[PDB]
């Protein structure tokens, strides 16, 4: 006998149907788009600029970063205001 | 190989020639001789006997033990400390001796990693590395090394041979990304900035004798010279040394790697880099 | 002239190269017509049988899943109410014509549902058991090394009569580098041999190996082989998969 | 044996044969849509994150709606 | 007008950070011992019965081990040779410092030599001496 | 006891058709292959068991996590019915605690 | 059209004059006729040892296996090789052919 061939992972690549219902949703996420251009580079025909956040995206991360991360300055003079109350 | 002389003298390794490695194998006993039948090895007969006996602590009744202890936080917030992973100069000069670890280059916490070194598990609370005073007396190399925590006898040492020690932050963001750099790649996405220290942390890393990423460069000079009369050296003046423009090399405190801007996007199947055009996103990324 | 084929790894300078006869297929009597290098740490490794021993159940243990089943007294149809009354009535107390006491009852401690025997060896171990394999077949003077796997023929009966004429064994293992560029002949005559297998290095495995009696490899497939092997020892272990980008590996 | 789809794509998949396949396209978008309505009966979380008291940290926090009856009348 | 430029540049420092599959051969040094404590194998080779190969990290294959937490015993792992002409040094070598002929395995098999009580320090060194 | 008055048919076995003669090939793909295919993706099985090892608890478990939603009512009642029993069994009932 | 040699057998029993034989091959591999301490000479040039090992066993019919290559670091080790004699029969076979005492019968069903 002659053994069929090797097993080998499929190449490239790969878009599932979005409108099959039994496609996973995982794979339909913009997350997953991004992956096959990090894989796959410009063969996979994602528009680079999607890449980046949108502007009404761009608007919510900053919006966060605001509230959650104080900026070195604010730390810096909170820092010392607690240390002058302790003294 | 005399043993290899013998295998040609017996027949041929076959599937029925086969046998396992002596004493791999225990035997497994089923309750049917009279050994280890009747009451089957559960005594006679009760509630233990039956198989319903009382969950592990119990006592019988009486308070348990794990009980009566009054409650006090050992454990509180333990999940929230920062965990730093301990690399001794004795580990260093080994790495560095055996080739792992390059000195002609800046080492951080990817090239540690990248040579096995150091084993990072930030999913664990690891915020970095610390270097450890362990092996200070034979450290005889030059080398330019960011941490996330130093000792001042470790700084000694570092300075001491000529080179330069920097204490710098990473979040548990970025420090994923800087252990693993590649597996960030794949995903496509562009470099995120590098978030600053929390409050906590901030005095640390503004102080020059640590020698903070964002302390003052001015009150360095003061601060190394001041370790070499403590303890008995005498502090080189580097800038003259050929090797000054890679040993001065430090990190934007927003970097996360040497030559890579936040905002980028690495095409590795293309051997590209894209950079963003648009003005808000660069002012997103260059803040 | 002759077709002298050398080790591209450095062998360990207190090791020796073991060497074997290089061997055509074109003809009958052409049983050596080179003479080539083997890396001695694949071909000339400790005789670990319990190694081969490990890999082997390895192999035939690790796909295995057994699809056999028995109800419980809770999945047999019925079975709900209580027979007859605990008190006079002179028989046995019963709750349920189907526990595992009675005919057509539920089966106490059967095979349940789909079961997997599934485990994975250390990936080391099971590259060693090859290097082992790969010994025997050697020492035991089992194993061919051939410069390419061209036949003149398409026969099937020519491969088998030279089988025989070069006291080869009853069953052969025919290794070739890769799937797509094996010979047009060897593939015909192996086709409807039983005994004569024809598989490419990416699918050589130690119990196809104790399954045929001689091994045949072919000089780029032996070079494959070696430098796959000899990889595994003087490896990091993995940060990530291997299947990811790494420096120095393809 | 194992049905070919999950049950709770089952509406879905009679929405997209027969006689249903036929309704105009905007009606489907209707029936095909799940909105959550407006709260009424529960105060939704104003932020999406808040500081545990107890050990201090930025906590997630999601609306969980509370299951209300409506009665046919 | 797309929003993202292409350079290949700074593709230079993506390179920097793929890690190695592969243990470097450790680096020439001017004067040995090195600084460490490591020295490479002798050259020319030893020409005893035994050979003792060293690890995928360039080091002797010498542990420490213990078992049911009160048996302690040191390893010699990767023999190539006779290991029987090994244990004869071996007791001879440590049959002084103890006062007594030490208690040892030979595992032919598996090619490695087991010795009870802790002796690593001393079979390290030792076997540096002979070049291994 | 009864036994057989006749000897039953002999058991004809081909030891080598195709599927024993290639048994095990491809089992290296991942050593052999640059580690693009793990060998467990060559096992064919039930979905919920396919390169994966548990108890009967952890099985049961895992059929209902992988195709519980695809399942028939008679099954699906008789799967939870199992996880029930099965956990007061190994979390209550045994000689060790 | 291609026809398969008779099949030969495997026994071999050593030349009369092994010496003979083996220094001229020696001599026609070197081809500077013989060198004292010809037994000597290392055979880790790999064109030589085909030469020489492929020629004796054309002529001879006896060749070295593939475990035993190896082995022939020296001619010494070459010369010594084709001395030993191979033996086709079995132990078995060789009983049968023992001058068996009169009260023992062995009959061969194979
Ligand atoms: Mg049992
Ligand atoms: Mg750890
Ligand atoms: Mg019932
Ligand atoms: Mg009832
Ligand atoms: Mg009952
Ligand atoms: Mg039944």
């Amino acid at each position: 006998y002659r053994a069929p061939p090797p097993p080998r992972r499929r190449p490239g690549p790969h878009s599932p149907d979005p409108e099959n219902l039994l496609t996973p949703r995982w794979q339909l996420t913009p997350r997953y788009v991004a992956k096959q251009f990090g894989r796959h580079g410009a063969i996979s025909g994602v528009p680079p600029a999607s890449l980046w956040p949108t502007p009404e995206q761009l608007r919510e991360l900053e919006a966060e970063e605001q509230e959650w991360y104080p900026s070195l300055a604010t730390m810096q003079e909170s820092l010392r205001l607690q240390q002058q109350a302790l003294e | 190989g005399t043993s290899l002389d013998l295998l040609r003298s017996l027949p041929r390794v076959s599937l029925a020639n086969l046998k396992p490695s002596p004493n791999s194998r225990k035997r497994e006993r089923r309750p049917r001789d009279r050994r280890r039948g009747r009451k089957c090895g559960r005594g006679h007969k009760g509630e233990r006997q039956r198989g319903t006996r009382p969950r592990l602590g119990f006592e019988g009744g009486q308070t348990p033990f794990y009980i009566r202890i009054p409650k006090y936080g050992f454990n509180e917030g333990h999940s929230f400390r920062h965990q730093y992973q301990p690399l001794s100069l004795r580990r260093l000069q080994y790495l560095i001796d055996l080739g792992r670890v390059d000195p002609t280059q800046p080492i951080d916490l990817t090239q540690l990693v990248n040579g096995r070194g150091v084993t990072i598990q930030p999913l664990k609370r690891d915020y970095g590395v610390q270097l450890v005073e362990e092996g200070a007396d034979t450290f005889q190399a030059k080398i330019n090394i960011e941490v996330q925590l130093a000792s001042e006898l470790a700084i000694a040492a570092i300075e001491k041979n000529g080179g330069v020690v920097t204490t710098a932050f990473y979040d548990p963001r970025s420090l994923e990304i800087l252990c693993k750099p590649i597996p960030f790649f794949l995903r496509g996405q562009p470099i995120p900035k590098r978030m600053l220290p929390p409050e906590s942390l901030v005095p640390y890393y503004t102080d020059a004798k640590n020698r903070g990423y964002l302390a003052d460069p001015a009150k360095f000079p003061e601060a190394r010279l001041e370790l070499a009369m403590k303890f008995g050296y005498v502090l080189p003046d580097i800038t003259k040394d050929e090797l000054f423009r890679m040993l001065s090399a430090r990190k934007d405190p927003r970097q996360i790697f040497f030559g890579l801007a936040p905002g980028w996007v690495v095409n590795m199947a293309d051997k590209k880099i894209l950079k963003p055009t648009d003005e808000n996103l660069l002012k997103y990324y260059s803040s | 002239d002759p077709v002298l084929r050398k080790c591209e790894l450095r062998i360990p300078v207190h090791r020796r190269p073991v060497q074997a006869w290089v061997e055509s297929l074109r003809g009958f009597e052409q049983e050596r017509i080179g003479l080539a290098e083997l890396h001695p740490d694949v071909f000339a490794t400790a005789p670990r049988l319990d190694i081969v021993h490990q890999v082997a159940i390895w192999q035939r243990n690790f796909r295995r899943i057994s699809y056999a089943n028995t109800k419980t007294r809770a999945e047999v149809s019925g079975g709900g109410r209580k027979p007859w009354q605990q008190k006079g009535s002179g028989r046995a107390r019963h709750g349920s014509i189907r526990s595992p006491l009675w005919r057509g009852g539920g089966v106490a401690h059967g095979p349940r549902g789909p079961t997997s025997y599934y485990y994975m060896l250390p990936m080391k171990v099971r590259a060693l058991g090859l290097k082992v394999a790969l010994t025997v077949k050697l020492m035991q003077d089992d194993l061919h090394i051939v410069d390419s796997l061209e036949l003149p023929t398409a026969d099937p009966q020519y491969l088998t009569e030279l089988a025989q004429y070069r006291h080869w064994g009853s069953s052969v293992l025919l290794v070739d580098l890769t799937h797509e560029e094996m010979p047009k002949n060897v593939v015909a005559a192996t086709s409807g041999l039983n005994s004569f297998n024809l598989i490419p290095a990416v699918g050589l495995n130690v119990y196809s190996m104790l399954k045929h009696q001689t091994l045949v490899l072919t000089l780029p497939s032996v070079a494959f082989l070696e430098d796959k092997l000899l990889w595994q020892d003087s490896r990091y272990t993995p940060l990530y998969p291997f299947r990811l980008p790494y420096s120095d590996f393809p | 044996p194992l049905h070919r789809y999950p049950v709770h794509l089952w509406q879905k998949l009679r929405l997209r044969q027969g006689i249903c396949a036929r309704l105009p396209a905007h009606f489907l978008r209707s029936l095909e849509e799940e909105r959550t309505p407006t709260p009424v009966h529960y105060k939704p979380h104003g932020t999406k994150f808040k500081i545990n008291p107890k050990n201090g940290q930025r906590e997630r926090v999601e609306d969980v709606p509370i299951p209300v009856h409506y009665p046919p009348e | 007008n797309p929003g993202f430029v292409e350079s290949v540049d700074e593709y230079q420092f993506v390179e920097r950070l793929l890690p190695p599959t592969k243990i470097p051969e450790p680096p020439k040094h001017k004067h040995y011992p090195t600084p460490s404590g490591w020295q490479p194998p002798r050259d020319p080779l030893p020409s005893l019965p035994y050979f003792v190969r060293r690890s995928r990290m360039h080091n002797i294959p010498v542990y420490k081990e213990i078992t049911h937490g009160n048996r302690q015993m040191t390893l010699i792992r990767k023999v190539e040779g006779d290991i029987w002409a090994l244990q004869k040094d071996v007791e001879e070598f440590l049959s002084p410092l103890l006062g007594k002929t030490p208690i040892t395995q030979v595992n032919e098999v598996t090619g490695t030599l087991r010795i009870k009580g802790y002796f690593d320090e001393q079979l390290k060194a030792w076997l540096l001496e002979k070049g291994f | 006891a009864f036994v057989r008055l006749t000897l039953p048919p002999p058991k004809v076995v081909d030891r080598w058709n195709e599927k024993r003669a290639l048994f095990g090939v491809y089992d290296n793909i991942g050593i052999l292959g640059n580690f693009e295919k793990h060998p467990k993706e060559l096992i064919k099985g039930p979905v919920w068991l396919r390169g994966w090892r548990g108890n009967e608890l952890q099985r049961c478990v895992r059929k209902k996590k992988f195709v519980g939603n695809r399942m028939f009512i008679e099954d699906l009642h008789n799967l939870n019915k199992r996880i029930s029993y099965l956990y007061k069994h190994f979390n209550r009932h045994g000689k060790y605690r | 059209v291609l026809v398969c040699p008779p099949l030969r057998s495997r026994a071999y029993t050593p030349p009369s004059d092994l010496q003979s034989r083996l220094e001229s091959h020696i001599k026609e591999v070197l081809g500077s006729s013989l060198p004292n301490n010809w037994q000597d000479i290392s055979l880790d040039d790999g064109h030589m040892k085909f030469r020489l090992l492929a020629g004796l066993a054309d002529g001879l019919g006896h060749a070295v296996p593939n475990s035993r290559l190896h082995q022939m670091c020296r001619v010494r080790d070459v010369l010594d090789f084709y001395n030993v004699p191979v033996q086709d029969k079995s132990k078995f076979d060789e009983l049968v052919a023992s001058n068996l005492p009169p009260n023992l019968k062995i009959s061969w069903s194979y």
